[PDB]
RNA sequence: UGCCUGGCGGCCGUAGCGCGGUGGUCCCACCUGACCCCAUGCCGAACUCAGAAGUGAAACGCCGUAGCGCCGAUGGUAGUGUGGGGUCUCCCCAUGCGAGAGUAGGGAACUGCCAGGCA
RNA sequence: UCCUCCUAAAGAGUAACGGAGGAGCACGAAGGUUGGCUAAUCCUGGUCGGACAUCAGGAGGUUAGUGCAAUGGCAUAAGCCAGCUUGACUGCGAGCGUGACGGCGCGAGCAGGUGCGAAAGCAGGUCAUAGUGAUCCGGUGGUUCUGAAUGGAAGGGCCAUCGCUCAACGGAUAAAAGGU
RNA sequence: CCGAUGCAAACUGCGAAUACCGGAGAAUGUUAUCACGGGAGACACACGGCGGGUGCUAACGUCCGUC
């Protein structure tokens, strides 16, 4: 005895995010990609096709999943 | 821990095929009987299922579980798929090894003219 | 195979008569025997460990695998991954033959043969014991002895209590304590 | 159409943890030997070849045990947006939204499709 | 110059030489893919080993680890044995998240050709968050693209690109350094 | 160190109000919304209320987010 990075959710549930849009950019893996959602090298979730976003809880561990469904 | 490990290992392909959302052919192997099922992408319905136990195909088979039975099941699955219009389903090994009866069944199914 | 039939004929029958069981295989069965060396004196020299592994392979029907260290502590002056010893697993005809030959020739001829220590149990049925002077085993000759080394023989036991293990040991009359 | 067994999905502790009983009709389970397809970072450990010759040991389906664990109310409590007041560091007033835990209650799950045995 | 949690009032952002250090490296294997495996921690048995130099029966299931100081998520391990390779290749690339710009990051998908497989499919470096170089200057190879009449040559214009601790790291004119 | 009672900025098996993103909706608001072009103007703000940091949780001291 710097420049802060921009975190948080950019598009929330109900947004008509089109293909290529990134849903959230988090440090680690806060949420896991579900249907029609891809995960990048830097632990970033992005959409693969047009649709409405949704967040769901499933699995023995009760893990949060980000999914996209047809509008 | 054998069945749990088998399920865990099969879960890899089980989830992998989900993203592409294509009909899947799964095989359950047991010395007593062999089962083959065609499952739709939604995963809650089966297009067609065959079992070595059924007499319809066990009449000509000396024993329910063997290479000949696997080949017969493969042929039956292939012809049913051809007459139903599966449109080139994918397949999963269900965590088994593709060297014995699984390979024989796959070859028998492909012999009909499938493109999986 | 060779001894399994006799075991079923005699030991299983005796245990069933003694304990009034129902299932034919209610009596616990031995699955595998693990031969290990607890010498722990091959740190300085690797040729000692190599010769010990060769002796293990010669006595057994299969060669051993070298095992590395698990944790590193400054108290005992040990690093991580340091090869010290090896183990052999026997399950099947080889295991039956090895057990038969042992109980036939090796066990009777032991110096200070005060009997097996039944108290040396894991608390659930598995029995592990070690003895010195591998020269007792006929598979090793006096002309090819480098040093005195101990053994560690552990038998698999599926029982849920020590009474079953004691009965299994008494199956061969358990000469004495 | 009813009982039992195996597989494919949803539900993910109202599905779990501990205890007693039952399951060989069918199904499932222990695999003996492997010089033969397959191989061990040693081991036929797993996988592959022949079933009732040996049985339900362990695993798993079901009933009860509400013992542990979970959810779960109405109500209250702590807090806060808005305007005002006081002894203004903090609190109160009219109004809206409303904690956690626990109590009543529940459950030893349920549900959709396919294969087999007994009816 | 850049990262790591708070103060920072549950989107982002939001202070004072604020509280805190680390990186300016490294792996051309620590990269890709197929099979299987996956604890740590503690009790009990071994010649000593008692837990602590190795082995097997249990308590318990992600408390060990993930190249780094630290950080989040990670048992479908994002680890760890057996095998083969270089997809860390080339032209690219709709769109999205940031910005004042210079620009930065992710990114579905096509084509030319490859590795992992029987296939489904993965491979545009490393689990990630820092780990570097912009303008100008000097050097290499291609282009008749251009060439002050003609045919060349010299010199420029663009393509991959080394040096430039340029480590004053957006880098102020050609102006050498230390002090009472 | 074994179990428990209370506590926390680099503590959450739980979890507000409040803020913010999208969809639908009766009504008001001189389109008050967004796109392009011309013209500018300003680039030491002060104080107060609300919740904090700093300060010796002494200071009509200091800096923040909102009105």
């Amino acid at each position: 005895t710097s420049e802060a990075k921009r975190l948080g959710v950019k598009r929330f549930g109900g947004e008509s995010v089109l293909a290529g849009s990134i849903i959230v950019r988090q440090r680690g893996t806060k949420f896991h990609a579900g249907a029609n959602v891809g995960c990048g090298r830097d632990h970033t979730l992005f959409a693969k096709a047009d649709g409405k976003v949704k967040f769901e809880v499933k699995g023995p561990k009760n893990r949060k999943f980000i999914s996209i469904e047809a509008e | 821990d054998k069945k749990s490990a088998r399920i865990r290992r099969a879960t890899r392909a089980r989830r992998k095929l989900q993203e592409l959302g294509a009909t899947r052919l799964v095989v359950h192997r047991t010395p007593r009987h062999i089962y083959a099922q065609v499952i739709a992408p939604n995963g809650s319905e089966v297009l067609v299922a065959a079992s070595t136990v059924e007499k319809a195909i066990a009449e000509q088979l000396k024993y329910t579980g063997n290479k000949d039975a696997a080949a017969a099941v493969g042929k039956a699955v292939a012809e049913r798929a051809l007459e139903k219009g599966i449109k080139d389903v994918s397949f999963d090994r269900s965590g088994f090894q593709y060297h014995g009866r699984v390979q024989a069944l796959a070859d028998a199914a492909r012999e009909a003219g499938l493109q999986f | 195979a060779k001894l399994h039939d006799y075991y079923k004929d005699e030991v299983v029958k005796k245990l069933m008569t003694e304990f009034n069981y129902n299932s034919v295989m209610q009596v616990p069965r031995v699955e595998k025997i693990t031969l290990n060396m607890g010498v722990g004196e091959a740190i300085a020299d690797k040729k000692l460990l190599d010769n010990a592994a060769a002796d293990l392979a010669a006595i057994s029907g299969q060669k051993p695998l070298i095992t590395k260290a698990r944790k590193s502590v400054a108290g005992f002056k040990i690093r991580q991954g340091y090869p010290i010893g090896c183990k052999v697993t026997l399950r099947g005809e080889r295991m039956w033959e090895f057990f038969e030959r042992l109980i036939t020739i090796a066990v009777p001829r032991i110096r200070d043969f005060r009997g097996l220590s039944a108290k040396s149990f894991d608390g659930r049925g598995n029995y592990s014991m070690g003895v010195r002077e591998q020269i007792i085993f006929p598979e090793i000759d006096y002309d090819k002895v480098d040093r005195v080394r101990g053994l560690d023989i552990t038998i698999t036991t599926t029982a849920k209590s020590d009474e079953e293990g004691r009965a299994l040991l008494a199956a061969f009359d358990f000469p004495f304590r």
